């Protein structure tokens, strides 16, 4: 995800599915290579203490001046027609200056972005359309015309460009927390399960204190926790032996 | 295009010697260069990329340096697995390779053992004749073979095949084959080959006549 | 365990075409370019072109543009190179090579994983089995100290002939020299051995020659006149 | 291959009543012996659902709107409905989603598809071996940039059947929300001849595809010299989800066993406000009514000249 040779162009941002693995985030957060590391519903120090229902990495390249548009609730031509985060985003935005990887002395014109669109796109939607845009009130057809445009523009990345006009690689990690049966987890070791005694438990990052006992409740396969009228968890399915 | 040249077309080097091979681009290539090793009878292997980034798991002895038009690859002390052809490759505009530099192990001088082989009765029965001059276990590659019949120097009607360097003792061997019709073979009495080589005090002649 | 597996040796007439294939495994086949690189007998490498296996987009070196066609079947992770209207100096080893998944520059090509290479031979000559002739010094009485003797394998075309001595029982002091492509288009090679002059009375030497394209296995006993 | 099958008989669009169907588990949490109020995209109770069927003659697989979400139910025997197309233009100007249960595995794909103007699958029928073979798949002609693909681990379904009534009710809910296409489903065993079964059942979630595309329309895929054929007897029903509060009853086993559509009628709004499925005798105050805007107005002073910001 972080060291692949060729990142996607931002109009066609690649999404990778992360699953069935141990995610040590402490190496990512401690590495001073990342210029941005902003988390929107968790602390970057707590990511190891936790599990995630599904995890995705969205990877793309942009200009340093547009990195502010990758935050949730934003506006501007990247947030409008290339890559929109949801206003309730949970995850971490990670970005680093890729001028040693994505800039060429004549310009690395391989990194496109969408320059026109009829209206702004939905959160985590991907616009791949190559149809000719109409700016004027006239209709337009075929390959070109007056007040008509190809909807994609290319970024001129050269290692001569001024500070903020160099390329930056972005990974947005997005996930849903503590609600459901997880398959990505931080590097924590499990203990044995202690029943009938008052204990500080932690199931998949759901920390608490209580007496655990054998339940006659049957959960369906898609359920990991049970709740009370007060929203407190009052039952759980053990993640190693599915009791 | 970007034309690329490597300065040593081959370079003899001893075990433990430092090797330097230089690659020059016709245009300014900044640092957009890779280096690959090809050991005899295998596909190439990437060793350095981006002119000086050493690849994963390759020996620490290998180095690459320089930028612009002129670049270097280096082996800090040569080891007998390093023997092969080394190729540079630009990536600024369509990935062109250089001509390649052969390494070989340096050794002390050694003379060829010279043998000559007449055409067999089974071969003459086919209606064609060929006679072979064999040079075995010598080191300075450049051995030159002269073919004669009745003291007259022959040309174009003979060809020579040289081995790769012997891994056991770092030495070459070759043979030259001269070819004639069954009619052209019988009309000359004296058949000879002569070898001139750096490992000899003077040229040596091996010869025979038809019959014995 | 990343790998590229290619088709076996190809043999062709002038003006025909050849379809080399490259089955990938151990990585996501759409992730990176596959380059096609060739190498003529005893000469340097030559880049022909690439295919991007995700988009099917291709680019070629100018010499091959209008000759080479690159394609791919993503359902079987196989890239193909098709080369049309073949000439004699298209006789070469053809490699597919992958474009480095990690740590490179976003423009750069590289060639980090290479396939085994497919030999293509382009020539007029038909398949023919070797004629194998004994080589011995002069006469038995003109031998001295360490002798050398051999067998010459003559006029055979489907490249790869294998020579071995006494069914592989003898290997100390053996040579089998690289083949020479003759003016008739047929190959020849010489294979030779060194032995003490004393052992010729105790034992005899047989070169065994196997030529798979002609199914021609032939053994020559070598004797001093 | 692609073909426009023409021997169809013209019927007007049929309709039926969605009594108390297309409710689903609203989140992935266990609850039991509780009445839970949830606001989400649900099929409204007793809503008017459009009815489609294949028989003898009939084969109605049209393109339909897909707006806020879809409830889809196929009443069935012999596995005739097998999938859907979703997208905005269905013709390689844009991406589109294919979900299709061919006879051996489900394939899910997101590509710039050129779909046929009449997409179908086909079964070669009873032919001499006394067995039925899938041999036709006339869904698309090109599929360029596939940014998502999934293919299921293989099985082998039964392609034959003849019975006087349907045996399987198979229900789905589709939502396309912030890049994720969410599928909920249920299977129920039945015995009926020609309607959407009256009753109650709640759909479990089964997948959550990260497809990232605009969906505005959809079309179902059905199983059948390229014209003249028999369509197998089957029916399907379509209704649109709407943003609505429901009060769900979970039983002691923690399964949704009943629900109240909180805006169906004035009694349902009292059940939903009292948080009880029974109401005692009385007069109850409920959500205040209020007439909403007929149209917008703007009134600004009429000024033509722009401000001199350049100066
Ligand atoms: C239903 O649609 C499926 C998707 O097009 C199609 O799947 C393809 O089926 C074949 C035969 O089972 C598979 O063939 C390969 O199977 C394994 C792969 O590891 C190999 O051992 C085999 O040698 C062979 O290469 C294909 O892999 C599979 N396609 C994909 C993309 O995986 C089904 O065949 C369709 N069903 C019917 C009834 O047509
Ligand atoms: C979706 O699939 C499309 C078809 O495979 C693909 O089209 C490809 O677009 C690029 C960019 O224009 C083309 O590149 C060539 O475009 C013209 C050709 O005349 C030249 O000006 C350029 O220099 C360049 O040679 C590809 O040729 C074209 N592919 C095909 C087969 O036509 C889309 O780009 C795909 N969408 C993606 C990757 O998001
Ligand atoms: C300030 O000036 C910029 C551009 O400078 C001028 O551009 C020409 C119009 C001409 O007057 C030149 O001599 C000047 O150098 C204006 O930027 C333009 O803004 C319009 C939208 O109003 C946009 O369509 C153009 O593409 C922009 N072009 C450039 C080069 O910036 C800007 O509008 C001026 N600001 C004010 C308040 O007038
Ligand atoms: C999803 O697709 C629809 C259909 O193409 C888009 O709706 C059109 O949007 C433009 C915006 O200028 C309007 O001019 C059209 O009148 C709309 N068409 C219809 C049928 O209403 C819609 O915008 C797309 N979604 C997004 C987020 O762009
Ligand atoms: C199937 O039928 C439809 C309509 O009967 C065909 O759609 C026509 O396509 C042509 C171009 O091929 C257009 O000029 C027409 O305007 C289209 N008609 C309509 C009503 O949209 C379609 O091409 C046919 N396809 C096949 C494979 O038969
Ligand atoms: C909850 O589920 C259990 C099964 O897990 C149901 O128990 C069965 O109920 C019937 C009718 O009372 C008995 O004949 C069976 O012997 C019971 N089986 C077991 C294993 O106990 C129970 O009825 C369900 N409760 C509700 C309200 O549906
Ligand atoms: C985890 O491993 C234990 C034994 O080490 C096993 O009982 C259990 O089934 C495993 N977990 C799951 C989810 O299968
Ligand atoms: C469903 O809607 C149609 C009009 O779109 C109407 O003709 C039909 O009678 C309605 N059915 C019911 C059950 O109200
Ligand atoms: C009959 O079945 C066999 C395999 O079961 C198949 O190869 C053949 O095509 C079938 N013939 C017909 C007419 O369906």
């Amino acid at each position: 995800v972080f060291n692949a040779t060729r990142f996607a162009s931002v109009y066609a941002w690649n999404r990778k599915r992360i699953s069935n693995c141990v995610a040590d985030y402490s190496v990512l957060y401690n590495s001073a290579s990342f210029s941005t590391f902003k988390c929107y519903g968790v602390s970057p120090t707590k990511l190891n203490d936790l599990c995630f229902t599904n995890v995705y990495a969205d990877s793309f390249v942009i200009r340093g001046d547009e990195v502010r548009q990758i935050a949730p609730g934003q506006t501007g031509k990247i947030a409008d027609y290339n890559y929109k985060l949801p206003d309730d985003f949970t995850g971490c935005v990670i970005a680093w200056n890729s001028n040693n990887l994505d800039s060429k002395v004549g310009g690395n014109y391989n990194y496109l972005y969408r320059l026109f669109r009829k209206s702004n796109l939905k959160p985590f939607e991907r616009d791949i359309s190559t149809e000719i845009y109409q700016a004027g009130s006239t209709p337009c057809n075929g390959v070109e015309g007056f007040n008509c445009y190809f909807p994609l523009q290319s970024y001129g990345f050269q290692p001569t460009n001024g500070v903020g006009y160099q390329p930056y690689r972005v990974v947005v990690l997005s996930f849903e927390l503590l609600h459901a049966p997880a398959t990505v987890c931080g590097p924590k070791k499990s203990t044995n399960l202690v029943k009938n005694k008052c204990v500080n438990f932690n199931f998949n990052g759901l920390t608490g204190t209580g007496v655990l006992t054998e339940s006659n409740k049957k959960f369906l396969p898609f359920q990991q926790f049970g709740r009370d009228i007060a929203d407190t968890t009052d039952a759980v399915r053990d993640p190693q032996t599915l009791e | 295009d970007i034309q690329m040249t490597q300065s040593p077309s081959s370079l003899s080097a001893s075990v433990g010697d430092r090797v330097t091979i230089t690659c020059q681009a016709s245009q300014d290539i900044s640092d957009y260069l890779n280096w690959y090793q090809q050991q005899p009878g295998k596909a190439p292997k990437l060793l350095i990329y981006d002119a000086s980034n050493l690849e994963t798991g390759v020996p620490s002895r290998f180095s690459g340096s320089g930028s612009g038009t002129d670049f270097t690859f280096t082996i800090s002390s040569l080891q007998p697995e390093d023997i092969g052809t080394y190729y540079c490759q630009q990536y600024d505009n369509l990935p062109t390779f250089g001509g390649g530099t052969k390494l070989e192990i340096k050794r002390t001088v050694a003379a060829p053992s010279v043998f000559i082989f007449p055409p067999s009765d089974e071969q003459l029965k086919s209606g064609t004749a060929s006679v072979v001059c064999l040079l075995n276990n010598f080191y300075p590659r450049e051995a030159k073979v002269q073919w004669k019949v009745d003291n007259a120097l022959q040309s174009g009607n003979s060809q020579e095949s040289v081995t790769e360097q012997d891994s056991k003792d770092s030495t070459y061997s070759l043979s030259s084959t001269l070819t004639l019709s069954k009619a052209d073979y019988e009309k000359h009495k004296v058949y000879a080959c002569e070898v001139t080589h750096q490992g000899l005090s003077s040229p040596v002649t091996k010869s025979f006549n038809r019959g014995e | 365990q990343v790998q590229l597996v290619q088709s076996g040796a190809e043999v062709k007439k002038p003006g025909a075409s050849v379809k080399v294939s490259c089955k990938a495994s151990g990585y996501t086949f759409t992730g990176t370019y596959i380059h096609w690189v060739r190498q003529a007998p005893g000469q340097g490498l030559e880049w022909m072109g690439w295919i991007n296996p995700n988009s099917g987009g291709t680019n070629f070196a100018q010499i091959f543009q209008g000759r080479v066609t690159l394609t791919r079947d993503t359902s079987i992770s196989t890239a193909y190179m098709d080369l049309n209207r073949l000439k004699s100096d298209d006789t070469a080893v053809y490699y597919c090579a992958r474009d480095r998944v990690l740590y490179g520059r976003s423009f750069g090509w590289y060639f980090d994983v290479w396939g085994a290479g497919t030999t293509v031979t382009v020539s007029s000559a038909s398949t023919k089995g070797p004629s194998v002739f004994p080589l011995a010094p002069c006469s038995r009485s003109t031998s001295e100290s360490t002798a050398a003797l051999g067998c010459l394998v003559k006029d055979y075309f489907p490249e790869p002939v294998t020579v071995s001595w006494n069914s592989g029982a003898l290997t100390s002091g053996v040579h089998t020299f690289p083949a020479v492509l003759q003016s008739s288009g047929l190959y020849s090679l010489s294979s030779v051995v060194t032995v003490p002059s004393s052992s010729l009375g105790t034992k005899t030497y047989t070169c065994n020659v196997d030529h798979k394209p002609s199914n021609t296995k032939v053994d020559k006993r070598v004797e001093s006149k | 291959q692609c073909v426009n099958l023409t021997t169809r008989t013209q019927l007007p669009p049929a309709y039926t009543n969605s009594f108390t169907r297309g409710v689903y588990y609203p989140d992935k949490v266990f609850r039991s012996s509780v009445l839970h109020s949830t606001q989400d995209l649900f099929l409204p109770f007793f809503s008017n659902v459009t009815w489609f069927h294949a028989i003898h003659k009939r084969f109605d697989n049209p393109v339909l709107p897909f707006n806020d979400g879809v409830y889809f139910a196929s009443t069935e025997k012999s596995n005739i409905i097998r999938g859907w197309i979703f997208g905005t233009t269905l013709d390689s100007k844009t991406q589109s989603l294919l979900i299709v249960n061919n006879a051996t595995n489900v394939v899910i794909k997101v590509c710039e598809f050129q779909f046929c103007n009449d997409p179908f699958l086909g079964v070669y029928y009873h032919k001499n071996n006394k067995s039925w073979m899938e041999s036709e798949f006339r869904v698309y002609s090109s599929a360029n940039n596939c940014t998502f693909e999934y293919v299921s681990q293989p099985f082998l379904m039964d392609l034959e059947g003849k019975q006087g009534n349907f045996k399987n009710l198979r229900e789905f809910v589709f939502k396309n929300i912030d890049g994720y296409f969410k599928i909920y489903s249920k299977h129920t065993p039945i015995n009926l001849v020609r309607d959407l079964p009256q009753g109650f059942s709640a759909l479990e979630p089964l997948v959550d595809l990260p497809i990232g595309i605009n969906i505005t329309r959809f079309q179902t895929l059905l199983a059948l010299s390229s014209s003249g054929w028999t369509a197998g007897a089957a029916a399907y029903y379509v209704g649109y989800l709407q943003p609505r509060t429901f009060l769900l009853k979970y039983n002691e086993n923690g399964t949704i066993t009943d629900a109240v559509d909180c805006a169906l009628d004035p009694l349902s709004e009292t059940k939903c406000t009292l948080k009880s499925f029974t109401v005692e005798k009385g007069i109850y105050q409920t959500s205040n009514f209020r007439v909403q805007p007929t149209e917008s107005i703007v009134r600004f002073p009429n000024i033509t000249n722009l401000c001199p910001f350049g100066e």
